[PDB]
């Protein structure tokens, strides 16, 4: 996100900041 | 999660927008 690398982990971390105005993302549940 | 996951180079926020929208 800053530095080396995302994928398997940082990605969702990454998200959970980025996707919305405060951060937020989308994660399923069952 | 998501199929194309970008992880190519360090994601700029940009890419990340794909995920978010």
């Amino acid at each position: 996100f800053v530095n080396q690398h995302l994928c398997g982990s940082h990605l969702v971390e990454a998200l959970y900041l980025v996707c919305g105005e405060r951060g937020x993302f989308y994660t399923p549940k069952t | 999660g998501i199929v194309e996951q970008c992880c190519t180079s360090i994601c700029s926020l940009y890419q990340l927008e794909n995920y978010c929208n």
